[PDB]
């Protein structure tokens, strides 16, 4: 089919690997989870046409800050991931990822994704967190962050329950297939 | 034509994103990192593989979809010649640049093509073309810039001075030279 390359960035432990695995296998991996999910292209049929989605998982460690970007050239869509129950990783979207992704991928659509949607309600979570003067990330908050880094869409999902995990990659593909007309920038003078 | 106004290519018209360049680390230091992590190795392999500086720009090719023949510049060796070489380009044509380079030893982080346009010692433009990061290999690399349109010219139809250079996040000056371009009608 047509090949649309997708890269997935975000803080460590946000769920980028479990996101790609819960998506390609249709099952949430529990214990054994690799640091980096091996590169994989999946055949999907969005809007009545097949697509060869090339999914890339990276290593968010600042230790690979120079190695990671080697994956950005030739990319059509980037997904900036962050955990909904991790205010830290949220703040880190404007401080680290958005500036990184945009600077290496100018004029490339970006999708902000709040992972671990299933933890937004969990009692335990809202306690050990609730005791650090910190609350879970709201939808409006992510929506606001999206509007701020100029993302084409904001989406929330959970790999555990595979909720909304389908639309994240449909929207990513939809963002590459037929997006709005660029402004024809750099149109000299 | 009279150009007393052109000293003011409007505001910078920039949108630079505050991005901190990556500390300097070598491929060896990279592969000796987390060597017990299988997936990481598959990840590093998927990305790197198996009297010269690190980067070498072979040549710029002007992809013009109207007039036959290519349009290149042999960025190898003698560059002074460019200062007497004249180049023309029809008015407001749809074009794009094809940068072809080669990476040798280390990684090029955030390589970019910076092109300052001049008209009588008056920089009337600063455009940045993010080419990207790449790893060393024998097969050269080829990068196409986004589709574009040359200026109009019932005004800016004069000849211009062009200064170009290839640098990156490490502020490395891989290449640099100046040439002369002119915008005609036919
Ligand atoms: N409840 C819950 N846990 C998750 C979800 N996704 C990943 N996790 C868990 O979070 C930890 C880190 O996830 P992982 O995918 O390795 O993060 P990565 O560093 O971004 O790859 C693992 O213990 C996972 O089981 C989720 O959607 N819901
Ligand atoms: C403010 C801008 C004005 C008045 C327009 C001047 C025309 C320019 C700057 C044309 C740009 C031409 C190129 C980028 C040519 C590329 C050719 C090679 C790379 C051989
Ligand atoms: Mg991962």
């Amino acid at each position: 089919p047509q090949a649309i390359k997708c890269v997935v960035v975000g803080d460590g432990a946000v769920g980028k690997t479990c996101l790609l695995i819960s998506y390609t296998t249709n099952a949430f991996p529990g214990e054994y989870i690799p640091t980096v999910f091996d590169n994989y292209s999946a055949n999907v049929m969005v809007d009545g046409k097949p697509v060869n989605l090339g999914l890339w998982d990276t290593a968010g460690q600042e230790d690979y800050d120079r190695l990671r970007p080697l994956s950005y050239p030739q990319t059509d869509v980037s997904l900036i991931c962050f955990s909904l129950v991790s205010p830290a990783s949220f703040e880190n979207v404007r401080a680290k990822w958005y500036p990184e992704v945009r600077h290496h991928c100018p004029n490339t659509p970006i999708i902000l994704v709040g992972t671990k949607l299933d933890l937004r309600d969990d009692k335990d979570t809202i306690e050990k967190l609730k005791e650090k003067k910190l609350t879970p990330i709201t939808y409006p908050q992510g929506l606001a962050m999206a509007k701020e880094i100029g993302a084409v869409k904001y989406l929330e999902c959970s790999a555990l329950t595979q909720r909304g995990l389908k639309t994240v990659f449909d929207e990513a593909i939809r963002a590459v297939l037929c997006p709005p007309p660029v402004k024809k920038r750099k149109r000299k003078c | 034509e009279q150009l007393a106004q052109i000293a003011a290519e409007n505001e910078e018209d920039e949108h630079s994103v505050n991005y901190k360049p990556p500390a300097q680390k070598s491929i060896q230091e990279i592969q000796e990192l987390d060597k017990d992590d299988e997936s990481l190795r598959k990840y590093k392999e998927a990305l790197l593989g198996r009297n010269v500086p690190n980067v070498v720009v072979t040549g710029l090719t002007l992809v013009c979809s109207s007039a036959p023949g290519p349009l290149e510049l042999d960025l190898t060796g003698d560059l002074e010649s460019f200062k007497k070489q004249s180049f023309v380009l029809k008015e407001g044509v749809e074009y794009r640049i094809k940068i072809s380079f080669r990476v040798n030893r280390e990684i090029v982080s955030g390589m970019k093509y910076i092109q300052h346009t001049y008209r009588k010692g008056v920089k009337i433009d600063k455009t940045d073309y993010m080419v990207g990061s790449y790893g060393p290999r024998a097969e050269e690399y080829e990068f196409l810039t986004p589709v574009e349109e040359a200026p109009k010219g019932m005004l800016a139809r004069g000849s211009y001075s062009i200064k170009s250079r290839f640098t990156d996040d490490d502020k490395t000056d891989h290449l640099s030279w100046e040439w002369n371009l002119t915008i005609k009608k036919d």
